[PDB]
């Protein structure tokens, strides 16, 4: 998933 | 009748720009939206929609399906994949975002 | 069938942040891409080499994201999990996202 | 995409 | 909301  | 709304919560809807590493607005503008998880009993499915308060844009209308990985990347932060995009939710408030994600994982459950 | 290419399969651990062989096998594959004309849909299938395991049989649904992360490792997401390519050549590489290009473009 |  |  991608970071925030 | 024939979808059933299993949850609501107030969230900044988000889909990750891959080219540019950045998250942006989905539909292309800021505000918080109304977003749902919908299960259609006669089919056992479940979608995530959502509308933004100020205008109503439908922001999310994507399936939940068998098997998906509902990342809680922070407390109030929640993502998971499709082919198309990455989608984030920003929730509005610890407790929004965790009445989502108690939904969430009963429709993973019973998929 | 509108390509094949040499690849080693991968999918993404989430929990172990590693890419692990598909199947629970290494070794090479070969990877088509598959057409049915009847429907106009596309999904990507791919058997071990040496033993001919099925390890992939993803849809290719219209509006998919396609990362050529290099020259010879290409990826894509699914709710499920994310796949990898690892080709054994930079020509196996570009015939099949010619292909998948091109799939992409007919949904 | 996590890289290779 | 309109149909999935
Ligand atoms: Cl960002």
């Amino acid at each position: 998933x991608p970071p925030x | 009748m024939s979808e059933q709304s299993i949850c609501q919560a107030r969230a900044a809807v988000m889909v990750y720009d891959d080219a540019n590493k950045k998250w942006v607005p989905a539909g292309g503008s800021t505000g918080f939206s109304r977003v749902h998880i919908y299960h259609h009993t006669g089919n056992n499915t479940f979608r995530v929609v959502g509308r933004k308060i100020q205008d109503h844009q439908v922001v999310i209308n994507c399936a939940i399906p068998k098997g998906l990985k509902y990342n809680q990347a922070t407390q109030t932060f929640h993502q998971w994949r499709d082919a198309r995009q990455v989608y984030g939710l920003n929730f509005g408030s610890k407790e929004d975002a965790n009445v989502f994600a108690s939904a969430m994982m009963h429709a993973l459950e019973v998929l």
